[PDB]
């Protein structure tokens, strides 16, 4: 069934003491069906860059005719938590925070779902072409919380399960961590679900940010290969942390921002060209070893895998699962993949 | 080990106030009376025209429960000019940050937004009501002349805490400055005499603060949680407080000297975005009369084996040298997502040995996420990384997690048995509990008596009543206790001498007390603290028999020191603690020569 992580399925057999193996094999495809979501800050620092979005509708869709078979779009904005000190409370300010500057800025909002994935790219365009931004007080912004809420809610974004999720997150600065909701008030840690309503964020104001672990495992279980496109210095905050996000991708865009068709293509390329794998084990006394077999024969240790693959070429993961202690199963997936391997382990004591 | 979990003293305040979200001791040596006191920061008010107030509920630990909110201030909102109010008092998070020293009380509320003077707005700067006996005064330092996001006026002073030795109260205002942060220190000497119920921008002559910096320093959120001790050999404590934004969120802790607010030590985390400095807690945990600092960081996420990271939370102890050095260790979390490391505080000495002692709270860890709060002990070398007892929470989740913690406090006793306490709060319960320290008896088992061996060459004194030719098979036994504090005299010590506790029972040895009857045989010596020991001697003789599994069978006997507690019990009903350190059993060996 599986296409193109073989096998899709292991049963074995361990008793105490021993270790047995076999060969997993993943073979990139040719051509991915491509559904790109473009989670846009739309702050008050973002002003000078939302208007160079008209840009890329019909652009990168001629960019991206010969690496998809077909290709999506979808919008969305955020901007920060609507409370104190965030944003400011007085009456005037609450709802348009650039009126002492004399602006139409939009009122302040965690997170707005705007588009849902559509192949119009007319309608990419249009949506975008009348969106406003908006503003608030402190430097950072609440970039992450918005992320895990356009991860986890599926039939609202309209993601699909035979395409190649991505997601674009254009920003240029740092983003709130978990704890900072400490002085506002919100000492309830996030649950994980996702909470759009109407197309809102209902709750952005009630629970606390994500942290990293938290939204690393939340884009991985939903498959989705995160792009950041930072713009500022901030571009290096957002680099750095790449090690600590798995399967996640931080292109510069430039003053100019005439780079951003071209981030997203090479990206994208960059992306195909890589696999690497992890493994969820929540069983007892079991460990897992996986080298990986690259075209050039290098072992690396597997949990980055091998780079540089392309399709006509199959790269092989060597595992060996061990059996130190006796008291399910462990799924063995490539991140970014939309096919996972279930090693249904049988254990005997 | 010895934190009573078979009693805890039970606290409980209104639904949905947040009960428990700051918790300390209230010990006025002039009533000799002991009290408690934890903050409501969501607790409503009886002040008119204000909604969800806070409040400090001061509680009673002598049998009576009664928490009788303390009277910080009953106004409403004073006023500029006809309606034009000043401040806005509701939802202000009063009470979220509780600090008693001997007969003082300092209550802050960091979500205090007011109308600032020059302009209507609404400035989150905080404030904070020092009692002092029957004076009450109202502390403010943060909304001045000069705030806005770009000064002071974001404060939020009063996120952070703590009283020094030498009458100074220290506050931490993590807004300030664009989101920099600020420390600010001023004696309670000058805060009670400069107190004019009609001024807002109050002066004071002696204070100590931190002034701006450059504008790269922005979301640094210095004094989002503050400690003292000294550092620098003066004597005089020093500010500690930690800024876990720094360094593109590495995180930070600076170390200031407490004379003049000059900087001394700076720290720095490993991890981006793992809020190193998110607690700090400065203890003397090795007992050198050196303080040593303890640093949080419940965000760290920790390589596993296979090389996925877990979020698991680090603690680091670093030991101050006389040479102005700091030997760091690191201590890792046990459960993923559970926040390790978000509240540290020392213990004092919970076990009474030499060395004081701390505890370290995982608020989202345990079963179920409840709570588990770990205690660890300290030694001549520095802190012992296993902790010795786990304290876990026993209440589920209404609608947000308990919590169970996140505030904690020690290093008074309550009971006054000689050995600290521990209260805890669970405030997604709206829950305290308090905790008792049952004192630690050391039992010194002997083995030794003259004569010590046999060569057996020589009998030195025939059994008689034996037809060997052996000597008398001694089964001497002996059980010595001391103790600290409150104990009992008469030490209860049931003992056991049964034979062969080397051997296999339900069959008859070699060797058997005929003058008991039988070969198993018992002891109920009833030590003394302080005495020698008191030796119950047997005598027992290899007898000819008609048949047996052997001639003979070399197996110690082990003298048990068992205790019942029931009698050891004083009058509060806190049973003594057998020390788990020293071996459960002991006894001789039998050899030739
Ligand atoms: C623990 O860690 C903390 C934080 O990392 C650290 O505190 C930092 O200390 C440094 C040094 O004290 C602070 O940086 C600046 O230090 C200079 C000192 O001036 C002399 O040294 C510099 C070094 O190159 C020389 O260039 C200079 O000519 C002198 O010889 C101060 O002068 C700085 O003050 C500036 O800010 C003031 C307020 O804005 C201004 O009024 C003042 O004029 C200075 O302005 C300068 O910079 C401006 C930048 O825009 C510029 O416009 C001006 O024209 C001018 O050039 C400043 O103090 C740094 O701020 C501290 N950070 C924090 C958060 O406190 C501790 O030292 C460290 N301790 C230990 C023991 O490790
Ligand atoms: C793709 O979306 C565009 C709008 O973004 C659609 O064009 C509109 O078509 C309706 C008729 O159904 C007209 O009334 C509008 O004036 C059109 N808008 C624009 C901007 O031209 C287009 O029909 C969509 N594609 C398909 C296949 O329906
Ligand atoms: C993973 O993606 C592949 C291709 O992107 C999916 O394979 C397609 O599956 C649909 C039905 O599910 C078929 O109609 C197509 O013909 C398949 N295409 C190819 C190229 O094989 C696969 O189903 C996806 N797997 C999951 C679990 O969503
Ligand atoms: C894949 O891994 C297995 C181990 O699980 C390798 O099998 C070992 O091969 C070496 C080479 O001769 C032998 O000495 C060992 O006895 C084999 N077994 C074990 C348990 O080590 C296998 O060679 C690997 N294949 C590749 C292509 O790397
Ligand atoms: C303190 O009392 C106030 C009312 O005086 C409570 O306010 C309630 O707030 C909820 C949601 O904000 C409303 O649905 C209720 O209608 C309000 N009550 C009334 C009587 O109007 C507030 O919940 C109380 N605080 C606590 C912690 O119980
Ligand atoms: C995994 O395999 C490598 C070499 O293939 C070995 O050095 C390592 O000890 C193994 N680890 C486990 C947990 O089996
Ligand atoms: C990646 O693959 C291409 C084509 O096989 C090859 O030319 C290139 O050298 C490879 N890169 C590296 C670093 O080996
Ligand atoms: C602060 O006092 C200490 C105490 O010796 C001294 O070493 C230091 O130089 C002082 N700093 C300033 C700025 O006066
Ligand atoms: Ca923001
Ligand atoms: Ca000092
Ligand atoms: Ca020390
Ligand atoms: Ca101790
Ligand atoms: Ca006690
Ligand atoms: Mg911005």
């Amino acid at each position: 069934i599986n296409t193109q992580v073989t096998p899709g399925e292991v049963s074995i057999q361990l008793r105490p003491g021993a270790e047995a193996n076999f060969m997993l094999k993943v073979h990139p495809l040719k051509k991915y069906p491509v559904d790109l979501y473009y989670l846009v800050d739309v702050s008050a620092s973002m002003h000078n860059n939302i208007e160079k979005l008209n840009s890329v509708g019909n652009d990168l869709s001629r960019k991206m005719a010969f690496f998809s078979r077909d290709f999506r779009l979808g919008f969305g904005s955020y901007v920060d938590k609507t409370v104190s000190p965030y944003i400011s409370i007085h009456p005037e300010r609450i709802h348009n925070q650039c009126s002492d500057y004399n602006l139409d800025c939009m009122p302040p909002h965690g997170y707005i779902h705007v588009l849902s994935l559509t192949e119009n790219i007319t309608e990419f365009e249009k949506a975008v072409h009348r969106q406003k931004i908006s503003g608030n007080i402190d430097t950072p912004e609440g970039g992450f919380d918005a992320m895990l809420q356009a991860a986890v809610c599926e039939s609202h974004i309209g993601w699909r399960k035979e395409a190649k999720r991505l997601l674009l997150v254009m920003t240029d600065q740092t983003s709130h961590l978990a704890l900072d909701s400490k002085l506002a008030g919100i000492v309830v840690p996030n649950d994980g679900n996702c909470h759009l309503k109407n197309n809102v964020y209902v709750k952005s104001t009630t629970m606390e940010h994500p942290s990293l672990g938290q939204l690393s495992e939340k884009l991985i279980d939903n498959n989705i290969n995160v792009i950041f496109a930072v713009q500022g210095k901030q571009f290096h905050w957002y680099k750095d942390l790449l090690p600590l996000l798995p399967g996640t991708i931080a292109g510069e865009i430039e003053s100019k921002a005439a780079n951003l068709n071209n981030l997203v293509v090479e990206a994208y390329q960059k992306l195909i060209s890589e696999v690497k794998v992890q493994v969820e084990n929540q069983v007892q006394g079991i460990y897992f070893n996986i080298t990986a077999i690259c075209p050039d024969g290098s072992r690396k240790p597997g949990m980055e895998g091998c780079r540089n693959v392309t399709s006509n070429d199959e790269v092989l993961f060597n595992v060996t699962v061990t059996m130190k202690k006796c008291d399910n199963y462990a799924i063995i997936k490539p991140i970014g993949f939309n096919e996972t391997a279930k090693i249904h382990i049988h254990r005997n004591c | 080990f010895n934190l009573d979990v078979d009693s805890p003293a039970e606290y409980s305040g209104p639904e949905g106030s947040y009960f428990g979200f700051a918790v300390d001791f209230f010990v006025p040596s002039a009533s000799s009376r002991m009290f408690l006191l934890v903050g409501a920061p969501k607790a409503n008010t009886t002040q008119p025209g204000i909604v969800e107030g806070g409040q400090v509920l001061k509680c009673d630990w002598s049998s009576t429960r009664r928490c009788q909110p303390i009277e910080f201030d009953a106004t409403g909102n004073r006023d500029y000019a006809k309606d034009d109010p000043l401040e806005f008092k509701s939802h202000q998070w009063f009470g979220a940050s509780v600090r008693s020293k001997q007969d003082k009380i300092l209550a802050c509320a960091p979500l205090y937004h007011w109308r600032t003077e020059m302009k209507q707005e609404r400035e989150p700067v905080g404030t904070c009501f020092l009692q002092d006996g029957t004076k009450t005064v109202e502390y403010a330092p943060c909304r001045s002349q000069d705030i806005d996001a770009d000064g002071q006026g974001f404060c939020q002073g009063g996120f952070s805490i703590d009283f020094t030795k030498a009458d100074r109260v220290l506050l931490g205002g993590p807004g300030s400055f664009y989101w920099q942060g600020q420390l600010i220190s001023d004696q309670v000497a000058e805060i009670v005499s400069k107190y004019d119920p009609n001024v807002y921008s109050i002066k004071y002559n002696n204070q100590l603060a931190t002034r701006t910096a450059q504008a790269i320093f922005d979301d640094s959120y210095l004094g989002y949680s503050v400690a003292v001790g000294d550092f620098n050999g003066d004597g005089i404590d020093d500010f500690v407080s930690g800024v876990p934004r720094a360094a593109r969120t590495l995180g930070m802790v600076y170390i200031y000297d407490g004379k003049n607010m000059s900087s001394l030590y700076n720290f720095t985390g490993e991890q981006m975005a793992a809020y190193f400095g998110f607690s700090v807690a400065a203890t003397d945990i090795n007992g050198d009369d050196y303080a040593d600092v303890f640093i949080g960081a419940p965000l760290f996420m920790d390589r596993g084996s296979d090389g996925k990271l877990q979020e698991v939370g680090q603690v680091s102890v670093s030991l101050q040298r006389a040479s102005g050095d700091f030997q760091t260790t690191k201590l890792n979390g046990f459960e993923v997502f559970a926040r390790f490391g978000s509240a540290i505080a020392p213990l004092g000495d919970l076990d009474q040995d030499g060395f004081n002692d701390i505890a370290i709270a995982a608020p989202y860890g345990g079963e179920d996420k409840k709570g588990i709060v770990y205690i660890f002990n300290g030694r001549s070398t520095g802190l012992n990384a296993v902790p010795s007892q786990i304290l876990e929470g026993q209440w589920a989740a209404r609608s947000m997690p308990p919590s169970f913690g996140y505030s904690m406090k020690g290093a008074t006793d309550i009971d006054k048995n000689g050995y600290p306490d521990l209260i805890v709060g669970a405030f997604g319960v709206d829950r305290a509990i308090l905790y008792r320290a049952r004192p630690v008896i050391t039992v010194n088992a002997g083995l030794e008596v003259y004569p010590s061996i046999l060569n057996q060459d020589n009998k030195t004194c025939s059994l008689p009543g034996t037809a060997l030719k052996v000597s008398c098979f001694n089964v001497r036994f002996c059980l010595k206790a001391d103790g600290k504090g409150v104990l009992p005299r008469k030490l209860n010590f049931q003992v056991e001498l049964l034979l062969d506790k080397l051997k296999q029972k339900g069959a008859i040895r070699r060797a058997l007390f005929l003058y008991s009857r039988s070969p198993s045989h018992s002891k109920n010596m009833t030590i003394s603290r302080g005495g020698l020991m008191q030796c119950e001697e047997l005598i027992a003789y290899l007898r000819d028999e008609s048949e047996f599994r052997d001639k003979l069978t070399p197996i110690t006997i082990f003298m048990e020191y068992r205790l019942d507690y029931r009698t050891a019990a004083d009058t509060t009903g806190l049973q003594p603690i057998l020390n788990q350190f020293t071996p459960a059993n002991i006894s001789r060996q039998a050899h030739i020569l």
